């Protein structure tokens, strides 16, 4: 949100003048790119408190 | 997450232009119509004196001394001014008018006072006798919404 | 969040209307006078005949050779015109006119020029010798904001 | 004239109330010169459908001043009184240009 | 982290002052010529009677019986307004102005109705005999978009 | 710096028509939140890579 923030015309933004609901969701992507950065470190952090043989759970 | 002044705004301006938009429209109706008083009155010289002259009411226009083709007294949103038996109409254009008035008209009578006659103004009327016309009820007479205080006379006003 | 350009301009021409109102409201009235004293005059011919052919003010109407009754001298925003010695006095109606000049009235009167008259215009006054007139104050006087430049002699206007 | 217009046809205005409606309006009725705005059922917050207010004159002798508030009623051509019955729109809804009282003058 | 309530809405109104910009600067200019149109009519008496009398045209302002001077019938958006030949036209000064209308102007002419005359508004025109004007092509006239519905009218109009 | 170049007007700023030592010189400011947010960080970065016996640093 720091880099996406400096400023305007970056890649993938809009112009500020459109309309609100459409350059909002436009950057859906980013909105969604940090939501998946979030879901990433959460799972991270709550898991983390052919040879069939091969495969099977050992002691 | 934002951008919300500039969605609003664009769209108060939009629905204030919808609130504006029926008061412009009689407003300006009401403009196109005291303009057809205009072109009705001033003719009404011609009429009077005619009657006073002669004792009888100007048949038609050529009679009262006036363009002798009616649609030689037409305006923007006049289409015309007809003089028949001293009742001079005015015809609302069909281009360039309100909606709701367009092809549509009123009257100015006058009424013998005896040495002088008064003027009326109001929705279209006949004449019968020398000292009477009537309600030229039709379907084409200018709404009375549309018409000014000073033009709301009935066939009787006397 | 967003929609004040409607809110405020609806209010803005609400307000507009309230400063336009007393505007129209004296412009309105100053008109409705402007009348009183057309429906005055023209009978100043009368008045006058009278008075140059016998060296008298006519007493009332009649005499003056006008409309024997005073409300036959009428009009839309007049109740009648009097003629009581020479002075002619117009009074304003009680519907269709302002607020605060109806019932209200103003008189016309002249004086002997010798040979001929000089005709005033002004607030009610009541003949009191033939080349004297005095104010009729009695609180009907139509408010000197509502009178014409031209009609605003006083009782002892030479 | 110097009479308040009866109605809408009186005051020369589409002569149907509904026809003066819009998002949130449901309608703008004229009743002896107070015109009254009604709030839409549809379209709108929750406690304010179905809700109005009222604008209505004074005469100021040559001209009239305009109020702007809570729904009002006619009495005399002077004189006007809430329409008390409690479909007003509530005074947190209303602007600080339209906060008047039945005896504003 | 958080704050985006400010940034956004702050760039809302920035875009929204941004789409608010043309409709004010037409409304504006729109309105600046609205003016020129008021202060060349008013001048339509003084053309009128002199035609009216004379049966020809003004050939300028002292003609007309106007402020002798161009630039003594000037405004605040009017630089000017001067009578050529019956023709009035109105120019519009280069400060206080749109941008694309300044230093820009229009003309109101009459034609003979005989016995009475008709007037017409538009954009400048030049007059080449008492019944005949033409269009004064050089550029400087005033751009359709800015004129009212009731000033449209071409040289021809009849 | 990003958010506070989002056009003029903001909180704490000037209008640009200043002449530019003043303008500056009010911002000073903002300029010293932002010196104080780096040294911090710096701080962060260098650090971050009576019984006589009882004081001594033991294994």
């Amino acid at each position: 949100k720091m880099f996406a923030d400096f400023g305007s015309e970056l890649p993938g933004p809009t112009q500020m003048i459109v309309n609100f609901s459409h350059m909002a969701q436009e950057y859906f992507f980013h909105v969604a790119g940090s939501i998946v950065a979030v879901v990433m470190s959460f799972t991270w952090s709550y898991r983390q408190p052919l040879f069939m043989p091969v495969f099977g759970p050992v002691l | 997450f934002t951008l919300i002044e500039l969605m609003i705004v664009i769209a108060i301006v939009g629905i204030l232009a919808a609130v504006a938009l029926p008061a412009y429209q009689d407003y300006t109706a009401r403009a196109q119509v005291s303009e057809a008083i205009l072109l009705a009155e001033g003719q009404k010289s011609a009429v009077t004196e005619y009657y006073l002259n002669h004792g009888k009411w100007p048949e038609n226009n050529t009679s009262a001394g006036v363009a002798s083709s009616p649609t030689d007294i037409k305006g923007k949103y006049v289409k015309e001014v007809e003089v028949k038996n001293g009742v001079v109409t005015a015809t609302m254009l069909s281009s360039g008018v309100n909606n709701e008035i367009k092809g549509k008209k009123l009257s100015l009578w006058a009424r013998r006072e005896n040495g002088s006659v008064k003027w009326f103004c109001g929705q279209p009327v006949t004449r019968t006798d020398d000292d009477t016309v009537a309600d030229a009820k039709d379907g084409k007479e200018i709404d009375t919404k549309h018409l000014p205080s000073t033009c709301r006379d009935n066939f009787d006003a006397k």
